[PDB]
């Protein structure tokens, strides 16, 4: 079973710039501990706005994770993830970006959850999503709160805090479910 | 429509300023700041305005209001200027 899996990644202002530096360094962690076919990669960076990092198409083309996210630059305005996430899904799981119809898609948000806007994720609901809590600022009964909307259900499966990156043992045995 | 005050701050490191956001909409729809600063916010009576106070900052650093409105989203800087002792 394929699975196309989007890295939702917070370069909102909120989140230091060396813990920046650490949600790129995890998902290059994540990416090279995967680097068979069945998971097709994307990642797009969420501020006040979005832009896609690498497409389906991309990752399948350059297949060098390093050198796909190696000019990022830290976006450092708002934090709207509510259609942060509306825009991976109705913008990046796509026929025309690379992106397998039969894959069962997955969604990797990495944020702390002082989200600067609201809505609903109705249009990603079928999109299953780990979300990730980094930041000084996830510290907070709405931002927990926020971070749990985000999640699916049951939501505390599908939320953990980053770590020194402990999950790369976790959510990894996890990760090799979705490739049956 | 957001407005930021005072919109630049001269402090001593590890010193503390208290910033007020305060938005023109009067009912925001959303509210807040964007800072990788620590923050505490206050006693609100009324939502027009909210009041964070940015304790012990250690180096430059910049502060960022916003406020969802009616009309749209706004933004705000001020700037934390700090020197050392
Ligand atoms: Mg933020």
């Amino acid at each position: 079973m394929n699975v196309d899996l989007v890295f939702l990644f917070d370069g909102s202002m909120s989140l230091q710039p060396d813990e920046f530096q650490k949600i790129l360094d995890f998902m290059k962690d994540v990416m090279k501990k995967l680097s068979n076919t069945s998971y097709q990669f994307a990642a797009v960076q969420f501020s006040t706005s979005y832009k896609t990092e690498f497409d389906f198409s991309d990752y399948v083309k350059w297949k060098d994770p390093d050198a796909l996210l190696k000019h990022v630059k830290h976006m450092l305005l708002l934090t709207n993830t509510f259609g942060a996430i509306n825009y991976v899904a109705t913008e990046v799981f796509r026929e025309e970006l690379g992106a397998r119809p039969d894959a069962t898609k997955v969604l990797i948000i990495i944020t702390d959850g002082e989200a600067t806007d609201s809505g609903n994720i109705d249009a990603a609901k079928d999109i299953i999503r780990y979300i990730i809590g980094i930041g000084k600022h996830s510290q907070t009964k709405e931002s927990q709160e926020t971070l749990h909307k985000f999640a699916s259900k049951p939501a505390s499966e599908f939320v953990k805090i980053l770590d020194t990156f402990e999950k790369l043992k976790d959510l990894f045995t996890e990760l090799q479910k979705k490739i049956y | 429509m957001v407005s930021v005050s005072p919109s630049k701050v001269t402090l001593p490191r590890g010193g503390s300023v208290l910033v007020t956001c305060s938005a023109s909409c009067d009912q925001p729809k959303l509210l807040g700041i964007e800072t990788p600063l620590v923050k505490k916010e206050l006693l609100l009576p009324g939502n027009n305005r909210k009041v964070y106070e940015l304790s012990n900052v250690q180096e430059d650093s910049q502060v960022m209001c916003y406020a969802n409105c009616p009309d749209g989203q706004s933004t705000a800087k001020a700037f934390l200027t700090v020197y050392w002792t």
